[PDB]
């Protein structure tokens, strides 16, 4: 089975680590990512073509015009970033609300629960306006991206939907 | 003369339109082909695993 | 003859539209830019891949052939 | 203080016993399961809680409905560390709340038993009830243990302030 | 050495024959090609990416979106085609003073050399214009696509400048 899969979220969220970290099982060093990466991941008989395109503020535009043909969005959110958590929440909604993107399934990688002061899912599900989305199929998935914990358990939910 | 204001607009309106949809036609090939090579690609690298895993067992049986 | 108002929406819709349209024009030519690289780096990797491929598939060859 | 009525649902086993009375007493008390109902009023942050806490054993769900009427916000407990019956747990909260009479009540899910090993966590209590599938409700999960009270008045709160 | 060819000419001249004789060894069949096809082809330890655009009238306008660091332009002529040979001039000289392609080296393909009144090099030469330019590097280069003759011979000249 494939599955083209487009992976947002603001700068610093996590994306790039999470690409290549089931890509290659190591947590690599990153900077923030102008244009895109895209890599094929297979995991229990499905072949995920994974974008990881670039979430600092003013490239967030580029975003829009890689929609196309998207099966499933994931959506990484930095959870010890809470700040910037409303900003998330914005964005997530500008996506799912797109006519290009409206037969998407969600997953949200629920980031960086290894950090001390990181929210959990249970906190999140108001502030990133979750519980409000109408007549779509998400799932909020907690992890670190470079354990690696989690990340696996993301992909199971995409392959069960 | 208020017409004039609102046609100016109207043209740049239309060469803008065109050059959308040609960039639109254009990017939507690409990101097909991305998809595509990226595949093709894994296929590649995974036919190339196996016959090197083939080669060593062709060794060892030699 | 057409009021004020009315020729002042369409103005106003043109300019937005306008606007919009050229930062969209902006936006796909960079994203264009970014896949055409792709495509390149791509196709080139995937044509390492097939030297390296027929390269051990030769060496299989004789391996058989020895064999 | 403003009054509300609350109906606290779910399978047997839950803890809606517990948490009743961990709230109306404010000491664990050992539960027998309950056949019928109990009832007791709670007041936090201004909010006079009317909780009725009525039995969840498969035979006497029937019963559910004579409660629907008037109820303003719903408390769904689940047992976290009973998987084998959380698909029971998800046909049962739908059933609730796809009810007419229910149509208009705020919905509390509590994720009961965290302190149990391998509970099931509130993001995984979110895919097994289904709730991705809710429409028009208002809706939340805290995560509790009733045998402590961690999780309880977190969960008040939400009701309080929504 | 990596050098990025962009591959044009009008419909039907020959250039998805061309690229697939040097990459897959052998003369395939085509239709007319809607999009772009793009091989890297290794002669001489330099690796060409040659990308192949569709030279239908309906889509010619899409070749300005395709010239980004494009080094070297191949432009395929079918000799044959006497009704159509200023029709490819004006499509060539639009092509090469275009600011993405005004260093780009000009090879130009005299395609269908075996078919029986088809124009010579020279001849070539003068129809598309380019004698009196002293300014860019060009060659004319005789061929004939579905036997392969003439094409390596125009990869020495891309090598050679
Ligand atoms: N502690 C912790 N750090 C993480 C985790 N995941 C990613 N990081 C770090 O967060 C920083 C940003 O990670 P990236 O993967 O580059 O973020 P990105 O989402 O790709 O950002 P953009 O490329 O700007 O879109 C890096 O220093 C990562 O090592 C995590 O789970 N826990
Ligand atoms: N370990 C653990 N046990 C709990 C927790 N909450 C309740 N229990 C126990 O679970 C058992 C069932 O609790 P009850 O409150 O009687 O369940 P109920 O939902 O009222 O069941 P019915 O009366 O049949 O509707 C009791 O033994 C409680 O002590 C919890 O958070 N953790
Ligand atoms: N006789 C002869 N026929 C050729 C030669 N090169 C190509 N052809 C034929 O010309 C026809 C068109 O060739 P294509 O390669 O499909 O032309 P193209 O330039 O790719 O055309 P578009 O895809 O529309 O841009 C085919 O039937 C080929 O077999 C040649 O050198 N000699
Ligand atoms: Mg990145
Ligand atoms: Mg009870
Ligand atoms: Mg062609």
């Amino acid at each position: 089975m494939e599955m083209r899969i487009l992976m947002l979220g603001l700068d610093a969220a996590g994306k790039t680590t999470i690409l290549y970290k089931l890509k290659l099982g190591q947590s690599v060093t990153t900077i923030p990512t102008v244009g895109f990466n895209v890599e094929t991941v297979t995991y229990k008989n499905v072949k995920f073509n994974v974008w990881d395109v670039g979430g600092l503020d003013k490239i967030r535009p580029l975003w829009r015009h890689y929609y196309t043909g998207t099966q499933g969005l994931i959506f990484v959110v930095d959870c010890a970033d809470r700040d910037r958590i409303d900003e998330a929440r914005q964005e997530l909604h500008r996506i799912i609300n797109d006519r290009e993107m409206r037969d998407a399934i969600i997953l949200i990688f629920a980031n960086k629960q290894d950090l001390p002061d990181a929210m959990k899912p249970h906190e999140i599900q108001e502030k990133l306006g979750l519980t409000r989305i109408r007549d779509r199929n998400w799932y909020v998935q907690p992890s670190c991206a470079t354990s690696g914990d989690g990340l696996y358990e993301g992909l199971t939910w995409l392959t069960s939907n | 003369f208020m017409g004039r204001e609102v046609e100016n607009l109207i043209l740049e309106n239309t060469q803008l339109l065109e050059t959308k949809n040609a960039l639109n036609i254009v990017k939507n090939d690409l990101i097909a082909k991305v998809d595509e090579l990226t595949c093709e690609k894994d296929v590649l690298q995974g036919e190339l695993e196996a016959v090197k895993q083939a080669k060593l067992k062709l060794e060892e049986k030699n």
